[PDB]
């Protein structure tokens, strides 16, 4: 094979067998495979479903199932390493053409890459580290009234609860302010939200 | 740039023998040295430094194993009387130092036994029956974990005793191919 | 009518005792007798009883059985109130036991000196079983706003509560619940007053 | 008794009066029991002049053979018979033998007193306390006219010297099953001797 | 005492009237099969919907004649005290000798039902014991020490909880003899005062 | 000079050891060779403390890999 | 005076009571009663139904099924304690008052089962845990950064500890250096060969 | 006036959605949706529930879950600015919903806002909140150091949740009638306090 | 007696594959009842039982010892010569079996050879620091890394660091150190 | 609410004994500040200062708790409002004295209190750093910004034990996620702007 940009390594000749099968396969049966990996690539958790349109096109078309995820991987590898790389489309379909999917068919498949890679950009991007990534807040004011020492108080405060991501974890951590403190936190997350807005 | 030792130059060669033979017994995890043998040498705050920096230095030099040819070229920063000093505080003893570095390899791993203890008992009767006569032994084992000792405690009939025995002598058969 | 302090028959650690001091040092006995009221206080002696036995010459066994029946014997006669063990029984019951008078006086001011009321207030403590409140605290607030509402005015008791074992708590309830714990417990105060007030009269009858 | 090479050799080099006289080799283990039953003790314990002459490696090495085997004649409730077998395999004669077992014997039972403080043991009941009431009314039900039974026993923990207490309430029927069973355990002692 | 009732109470009763004396029953019926497997609203909406009335209507006179049910229970009103309370509430005496009937025959099961309501005390439940002797340990080869080991079963809130305990036989005999002492002291004459006075 | 690192956790000391399984009662010949590693930390909410765990040689060698990436990368950047 | 079938105390009161409820059986209803509860005592279980058509014809309440299980477990438990004979049983429960053909079909179950069931009251008997398996393996170390050589075995130790038969076990996983392995080894051969002489 | 509800391709797609799906059952799911409104441990339906919801409107199920979401966000907005229904609907209106749906959803309003806006008001935030109460009354008779007793106990016990620990708790408390006279004078002058803030 | 019978190739196989998979990769949804009622519902429970554990014994005595195929065939030889013994066919389907499944199995009980905490993956992110509250800008790089850990069948254990350029190197060096004693003791 | 008794007035005739006023200000500030754990020294101290018995401090240091709290508690801040309490036997000379000390502690004691009144955990400290994330595992090249923040919070020890565990807690934020925290955060501004202009 020629040089990829999906892949640094070597490609199995398997690869290249299955994509003369993408060119062995009918244009309904090619677009139907394409929707199940973009479905695949775009919710690969739904394992059972992903299970079911495969055993589906494995009972339409006759093709057996270690073929099929063979096929699938094959054809995965390009986009995987789009992903990687954040590829050009162009880049995708000069892969495919070198795997050996023909030119129309690549053309096909970089379309429906270029109709899916923001979206599944942004995806990937949801899957990189974040450290303690708030889920949510909640907060209530109020003035006190009275106390075990004070039968009049003046005093006024605020009570936050701060929801927390800790891995498959979560926690809740709840505060009391004072108002001139308040004031403070209120007066450092501007001074945090103008030095955000300096780079975003 | 000079080695951990540097700090010890100052010290009296006439009390330095004492000093880095208690340090070598507390890393055997004996008694340290008391500090109101020495703070007339150094601050609390250099005695707790020297306190590293030596145990660093003696870990160092024999879990390297370096040669003593290579020892005293890393020795070529101290004062001849401490290199000497040393040298001989290494080679009387280096042995006890590397039973302790294996000691702390064996460290590395999720828990460990500490000691243990075995008891014998004869129950005559229960609740249930009269004549139970049962002879019965208790296992007491302390292992460390999380950093803090575990109790344990673990009663045997004859036949648990016995499957245990025959699988530690299954072991043992092949730590006597290694050892 | 009488009741036999001991119960209905000795316990045979206070008859080994009885059978021991029939010719016991009074000064050894007496500090013995220090002792077990001193224990009763609360105190430890270990130290104290085995100088003494040295100083005595009393073996172990003595000793033990000495101190386990004098403590038998002062507990059971504290248990009942003095007016009920008026002392001519006290004085009988114990002679029965062949307790020798000057012992039998000795006891007697254990049981009836000053030490009596003491150890009273002590045996009092037993009774609770299960802790009684520490110290409660209250902070009472009207929250005015919140992020499910513009506003609100509701108000709100923050409450805190620690219990004699060490425990403590902390929670907050709305007025509603907080009606119904003051209705609660006034309504037990008037039940447990209702009680007593039964109970000491017709106990009486 | 199973005993290591360096034990059996530091009694043979005890056993010689070149190495020690026999008022130096029983000053050596008036000194090892010290070693043993004393926590002050220290490297002063050799200090003594009939000591201090002997080169200090073998001084030392011979008073640990001699603390050791202390320690496994105690463990295994040696006595003079096994003592002076023992003893006479080492070539001991006969005065220093007497010596060793009459110093042995003195020392004997501290000795016990040491090794039976060794090891845990369940946590051991001290004492019980007990209330007794009259439940009559409840959140829903005013009639209820019942005794019951509050209970505490104190314990130790006799791994680590404290004093938790276990409190549980008894009907009457519970109670009387619970007297019944401990008087059950307690005939056990009897049926137990004449068996 | 009188379960006088009210006024919501009464308003809520005063609903049952109006009902055929054999529905009334029939609605006796599911409220005291309520007070144990629970209430279930589809039967509000199918005896409403028969009787062409309003579900609210029925909700309220059903969960009313349960709490009459519960009440009468927790009380244990005489038979008398019964008659007149739903005489005062103003009910017939075909409903009053209906009510009457369905308290007599189901107050004891609604007490054991409403006594699980009682704060949860922790209470012993069963006691297992272990004659063993120590015959000799890693330090000290031949010794005799007995003991009774002893295992305390008890429960909580339903649970089951265990605890693992030991006794030299002295304190054994010591607690057999006070535990002794404490079924006496309900032999004695001030607690046999109290049980029978008290009542 | 102030805390701004606190806000994340920091490595006190790195530790390894390399050897090999031989056997267990379920395999006479459990010729596994591993990696152990154990990390000595210290934490914002104070004591020292250390984590271990064990890994298979090609894990080790992607751990490192990785490591290495991380260099080039800040290199880079 | 005393009752050997009681271990030398007199019967307690409930047991000299029940067994008149025992009595009020027919003789065959009584055997295949006891062996309904001998299958109790070796952990069969035993049901409701089954006890109360063995007896619902004989006015038997809820509560008579239940205490007649319950003296009969009972007895059978202490007679199998004590390991006494189905002669002697039959002796005591005259002097307790058993009709003889009761007495004789009570003796016919027991003189059977006796033998079993003492055998299960052995193994029943209460363990402070047991030792469900052990596991184990051996590994090897070639170098560290503490030691640029070590050359040395270690063993790792899991112990299965259970609290009874079924229950779940917990490992107690643990590192041991050779030397201690080797010490722990020799320690419970010992233990060993003192527990097989008292045995 | 100020602005209500925010405008958006999400909703509006949403609403799209919403016209598109009949007026008949609408307002029975958003009955049932705005009675759960302020519950967050669950969703308003069971999936067999949610099924048939969505095997009646038909949607797929992101387009469900938009149109539900849509639904929920209005009504907390709705509550956040206790709105007035006539100000609900000219908004709806402004978001170009249909008339009659305007309609049932002013209606909706009408049937179950306040009580909404109630069962948000006494929403509690702090991390534990008390639950239940009750109470045992009995007479002490004797113990092992004294006999011959009269003295009365209750035991009282506070039912309590956590919501870090998502369970119950149980306390329990003696008092000797000389404490439990105290408390009640300390429970008496909380509420003399929440009167005076009246 | 239905033992010498079974030896239908497609449900033996099946068979034979199930009780591989529940022994050895834990199925749970395998079961003597399913397995006899799916692939020999004729043979009586009482028949197909003996059977059934002796051919699982067979297995994990091979699966166990790792036979090579003159290892396999000796114990094939036994199990065939002696009295109620597997048959010819019941070795052949035995020996194509091991051929065919053998490095999945050893790789099973590798995997299953757990004691030490493994570690199930690493994440890292570097980051370049600006303004922050202590100075208005900040001229370094850090890495942020979290190991993911834990035993075997628990929930997994998570540890984030922070290490600057200076650690990075220092780990690395230490990393080398380990590759050289590697590389020096397998050449 | 708890109040001053005879016995409270005979222990506090005691405190004349003081060798100096500024044991009257000492044993004033720790008797109103003391917890059951300080009485412990506080009766060794006031007998120290006065010669009297445990049993006399114990009085004296109770009746001094009752009188501090109640003036706290009712703000008994005036002269005309103080010098009522004390019985008309009660020793005027030390009436002035006593009056005035409590008249110049007060407005301490008030102040206090409300540190002293029951919270949740409460904000001692904060700090933040924000940086660009450049690189990860997954994405050779990125550029966003994201904020670190660092709160530090105090428990109380009667409820955190033997310590009050001063503890520290980190959050990261997205841009939207600080943009919605905002939208959260000025609406607390907005509506108290809102009630002061009412």
């Amino acid at each position: 094979m020629g040089r990829l940009h999906c892949t640094e390594d070597p490609v199995p000749e398997a690869v290249g067998g299955d994509m003369q099968q993408l060119n062995q396969l009918g244009a309904q049966q090619f677009s139907a495979l394409t929707e199940v990996l973009f479905h695949f690539l775009t919710e690969p958790k739904e394992v059972e479903r992903f299970l079911a349109q495969l055993s589906e096109f494995a009972t339409t078309n006759q093709i057996s199932l270690g073929s099929l995820r063979s096929i699938v991987k094959s054809l995965l590898l390009v986009p995987n390493g789009a992903l990687k790389k954040s590829l050009t489309a162009k880049q995708v379909q000069a892969d495919f053409i070198t795997l050996g999917l023909s030119e129309e068919k690549a053309t096909y498949f970089s379309e429906k890459w270029k109709q899916n890679a923001p979206t599944l950009a942004r995806w990937a991007i949801g899957q990189t580290l974040m450290i303690n990534q708030l889920i949510d807040m909640e907060w209530k004011f109020g003035v006190t009234s009275g106390s075990s020492e004070l039968e009049k108080v003046g005093s006024i405060f605020l009570q936050l609860k701060l929801v927390v991501k800790k891995g498959n974890q979560t926690e809740n951590v709840y505060i009391e302010l004072t108002l001139p403190q308040f004031y403070s936190f209120l007066h450092e997350m501007e001074r945090v939200r103008t030095s955000m807005e300096c780079f975003c | 740039e000079g080695t951990p030792l540097w700090r010890l130059q100052k010290l009296p060669a006439e009390l330095g023998p004492q000093l880095l033979h208690k340090i070598i017994d507390g890393i055997c995890g004996r008694a340290y040295p008391v500090y109101q043998d020495y703070h007339t040498v150094w601050e609390s705050e250099e005695w707790m430094h020297v306190l590293e920096d030596i145990a660093k230095f003696f870990k160092a030099i024999v879990g390297k194993n370096l040669p003593d040819e290579e020892i005293f070229q890393q020795l070529n920063q101290l004062n001849s009387l401490h290199q000497e000093t040393i040298m001989k505080c290494v080679k009387s003893r280096k042995d006890e130092i590397k039973q302790a570095l294996s000691r702390e390899i064996v460290a590395i791993s999720s828990a460990q036994l500490q000691d243990f203890d075995w008891q014998v008992k004869l129950a005559l009767s229960s609740d249930k029956i009269a004549a139970l006569r049962m002879p019965l032994l208790s296992l007491h084992l302390d292992v460390k974990e999380n950093g803090e000792v575990k109790p344990y405690s673990i009663e045997m009939s004859r036949e648990e005793l016995q499957n245990l025995i025959q699988s530690l002598e299954a072991a043992n058969k092949v730590v006597l191919q290694l050892k | 009518g009488r009741v036999s302090f001991l119960g209905a028959q000795l316990p045979p650690e206070v008859a080994a005792m009885a059978r021991l001091l029939g010719d016991l040092d009074r000064s050894t006995f007496r500090k013995l007798l220090k002792f077990v009221v001193s224990s009763l206080q609360g105190e430890d002696c270990r130290e104290a009883v085995q100088r003494l036995g040295v100083s005595a010459n009393l073996p172990e066994e003595q000793l033990g059985a000495l101190l386990a029946g004098m403590h038998t014997l002062l507990q059971q006669a504290l248990r009942l109130p003095p007016t009920s063990l008026k002392p001519d029984t006290f004085r009988d019951q114990l002679q029965e036991l062949c307790i020798p008078q000057d012992l039998v006086g000795d006891l007697a001011s254990v049981v009836f000196g000053s030490q009596r009321p003491l150890l009273d207030s002590v045996a009092q403590q037993q009774g609770a079983w299960l802790p009684h409140v520490a110290d409660f605290r209250w902070r009472v607030d009207v929250a005015i706003s919140t992020s499910a509402l513009a506003r609100s005015l509701q108000p709100s008791v923050l409450m805190q509560l620690k219990l004699s074992d060490g425990s403590a708590y902390r929670f907050e309830v709305p007025t509603a619940k907080f009606q119904e714990l003051r209705y609660s417990v006034a309504l037990v105060l008037k039940e447990m007053a209702d009680l007593e007030k039964r109970c000491e009269r017709r106990l009486q009858d | 008794m199973e005993l290591s090479e360096s034990v059996q050799k530091g009694f043979q080099m005890l056993a010689d009066p070149r190495s020690f006289d026999s008022n130096a080799f029983t000053l050596l283990l008036r000194a090892a029991f010290q070693s043993l039953l004393d926590a002050q003790a220290d490297e002063a314990v050799l200090d003594h002049p009939d000591l201090k002459h002997i080169d200090p490696v073998v001084l030392k090495h011979c008073h640990a053979a001699a603390a050791t085997y202390i320690l496994e004649a105690g463990k295994h409730r040696a006595d003079k018979s096994t003592l002076s077998t023992y003893l006479e395999d080492c070539k001991f004669d006969r005065e220093r033998i007497e010596l060793f077992c009459t110093e042995y014997q003195n020392n004997k039972n501290s000795l016990e007193i040491l090794l039976g403080s060794i090891g845990r043991s369940l946590p051991h009941i001290t004492d019980v306390s007990w209330r007794l009431e009259y439940q009559i009314k409840t959140n829903q039900l005013h009639r209820m006219y019942r005794p019951a039974y509050l209970v505490t026993l104190s314990v130790q923990n006799t791994d680590s010297p404290s004093y938790p207490e276990i409190s549980f309430s008894c009907s009457m029927e519970q109670l009387q099953d619970l007297v019944g069973k401990l008087k059950d355990a307690s005939k056990s002692l009897e049926r137990a001797t004449q068996l | 005492m009188l379960l006088e009732l009210s006024e919501e109470h009464k308003e809520h009763l005063a609903f049952l009237p109006q009902v055929d004396s054999a529905v009334v029953a029939e609605f006796g019926r599911i409220a005291v099969e309520f007070l144990r497997r629970g209430a279930n609203p589809k039967i509000y909406e199918g005896a409403a919907r028969k009787l062409n009335v309003s579900s609210d209507t029925v909700q309220h006179g059903v969960e009313g004649l349960t709490y009459l049910l519960t009440e009468s229970s927790k009380l244990m009103i005489s038979e008398l005290d019964f008659q007149d309370s739903v005489f005062v509430l103003g009910f017939s005496e075909e409903l009053n000798k209906l009510l009457l009937q369905l308290y007599l025959d189901n107050r004891k099961e609604i007490r054991t039902i409403l006594s699980e309501l009682a704060p949860s005390l922790p209470s012993y439940h069963n006691l297992e014991w272990r004659l063993d002797v120590q015959l000799a340990s890693r330090s000290l080869r031949q010794q005799i020490k007995p003991a009774v080991t002893i295992k305390l079963h008890l429960n909580q809130n339903g649970d089951h909880n265990t605890k693992v305990l030991q006794t030299d036989p002295a304190t054994l005999l010591h607690l057999v003899q006070q535990l002794e002492q404490a079924l006496e002291e309900m032999k004695t004459n001030h607690c046999r005062r109290v049980v029978r006075n008290i009542k | 000079l102030d805390a701004k690192s606190d806000v994340t956790n920091q490595l006190v000391d790195f530790q390894w050891k390399l050897g090999m399984a031989v056997s267990s009662d379920t395999c006479r010949s459990l010729k596994y060779p591993y990696v152990a590693v154990m990390l000595k930390v210290a934490d914002h909410s104070g004591q020292v403390k250390t984590k271990c765990f064990e890994m298979t040689i090609p894990q080790f060698q992607n751990f490192y890999r990785q490591f290495k990436e991380i260099a080039a990368v800040i290199e880079t950047v | 005076m005393r009752f050997r079938f009681c271990g030398d105390l007199d019967c307690p009161d409930w047991v000299l009571a029940e067994i008149s409820t025992l009595a009020k059986m027919s003789s065959v209803k009584l055997r295949l009663l006891c062996s309904q509860v001998l299958k109790e005592l070796l952990g069969q279980g035993i049901d409701y139904e089954k006890i109360l058509k063995l007896t619902a014809d004989a006015k038997f309440e809820s509560g008579d099924v239940k205490a007649t299980v319950a003296v009969l477990s009972f007895i059978l438990s202490s007679a199998a304690k004590h390991s006494v004979d189905g002669e002697s049983l039959s002796s005591e429960l005259q002097q307790l008052g058993l009709p003889k053909e009761h007495a004789a079909s009570l003796c016919r179950c027991y003189e059977e089962k006796q033998s079993p069931l003492q055998k299960h009251l052995r193994v029943c008997s209460l363990r402070m845990n047991r030792l469900a398996g052990v596991g184990w393996r051996v590994d090897y170390t070639l170098s560290s950064s503490l030691l640029q050589s070590v050359e040395e075995p270690m063993v790792h130790l899991r112990l299965e500890v259970a609290a009874a038969p079924g229950t779940p076990a917990q490992p107690v996983a643990m590192s041991l250096s050779a030397d201690k392995f080797q010490v722990l080894l020799a320690e419970l051969k010992q233990a060993q060969t003192l527990m097989s002489s008292l045995g | 006036a100020a602005l209500i509800l925010r405008e958006s391709p999400s909703m509006k797609k949403a609403v799209s959605l919403i016209n598109a799906i009949d007026t008949g059952r609408f307002p029975r799911l958003l009955t049932r949706i705005l009675q759960k409104l302020h519950l967050k441990a669950e969703s308003s339906f069971s999936e067999e529930e949610e099924e048939k919801l969505q095997a009646a409107f038909s949607l797929e199920k992101q387009d469900l879950h938009l149109v539900l979401e849509t639904i929920s966000f209005i009504l907390e907005q709705a509550v956040y600015h206790n709105v007035k229904p006539a100000a609900l609907q000219q908004q709806l209106e402004n978001i170009h919903l249909r008339q009659d749906k305007a309609e049932a959803f002013v209606n909706t309003w009408s049937s179950m806002g306040q009580e909404t806006v109630e069962k948000f008001r006494q929403r509690i935030l702090a991390p534990c909140k008390l639950e239940t109460v009750g109470w045992q009354l009995n007479l002490q008779m004797a113990h092992s150091a004294q006999a011959k007793l009269k003295s009365p106990q209750a035991v009282l016990q506070l039912g309590v949740n956590n919501e870090d620990s998502k369970s119950l708790e149980k306390v329990l408390v003696e008092f000797s009638h000389k404490e439990l006279f105290d408390f009640y004078n300390k429970l008496e002058t909380i509420q003399a306090q929440l009167d005076s803030l009246t | 007696m239905a033992a010498g019978e079974l030896e239908g190739g497609k449900p033996l196989s099946g068979l034979l594959n199930a009780l591989a998979q529940d022994t050895f990769h834990g199925y749970p949804g395998i079961t003597e009842e399913l397995l006899r009622s799916q692939l020999y519902p004729e043979v009586p429970p009482e028949e197909f039982r003996p059977f059934l554990a002796k051919m699982r014994g067979i297995l994990k005595s091979i699966a166990s010892a790792d036979m090579d195929f003159n290892q396999l065939e000796a114990f094939l030889t036994a199990q065939t010569k002696k009295q109620g013994g597997i048959t010819s066919d019941q070795a052949a389907v035995i020996s194509k079996f091991w051929k065919s499944h053998k490095t999945k199995i050893r790789e099973s009980l590798m995997n299953q050879s757990r004691w030490n905490s493994g570690l199930r993956g690493l994440s890292w992110r570097v980051d370049g620091k600006s303004q922050s509250r202590h100075s208005a800008q900040i001229h370094t790089p850090v890495a942020i890394i979290e190991l993911e850990l834990g035993k075997y069948g628990q929930e997994s254990e998570f540890l984030c660091l922070e290490f600057d350029e200076v650690k990075v190197n220092q780990i690395l060096k230490t990393l080398s150190e380990v590759e050289e004693s590697i590389s020096t003791l397998i050449s | 609410m708890a109040a001053l008794t005879a016995e409270h007035f005979a222990a506090l005739q005691s405190l004349l004994k003081a060798s100096s006023k500024d044991v009257v200000r000492q044993l004033c500030q720790e008797s109103f500040s003391s917890s059951a754990l300080g009485l412990k020294k506080l009766l060794d101290v006031t007998c120290s200062s006065l010669s009297v018995t445990q049993e006399e401090a114990e009085e004296l240091l109770q009746a001094l708790h009752r009188l501090t709290r109640l003036v706290a508690f009712r703000d008994l801040s005036s002269a005309e409002a103080i010098l009522a309490l004390f019985p008309e036997n009660f020793h005027q000379n030390l009436k002035n004295l006593l009056t005035k000390i409590i008249l110049e502690h007060v407005s301490t004691w008030r102040t206090e209190a409300q540190a002293n009144q029951i919270s949740l955990p409460r904000l001692v400290d904060l700090d933040w750093r924000v940086d660009i994330k450049t690189s990860s595992d997954s994405i050779s090249r990125m550029a966003v910004p994201t904020c670190l923040l660092q709160m530090k919070i105090q428990e109380d020890p009667s409820l955190c034990g033997d310590k009050p565990s001063i503890s520290a807690v980190t959050v990261e934020l997205s841009k939207e996620t600080l943009d919605t925290m905002l939208d959260g955060l000025g609406r607390i501004r907005d509506q108290l702007s809102a009630v002061a202009s009412k």
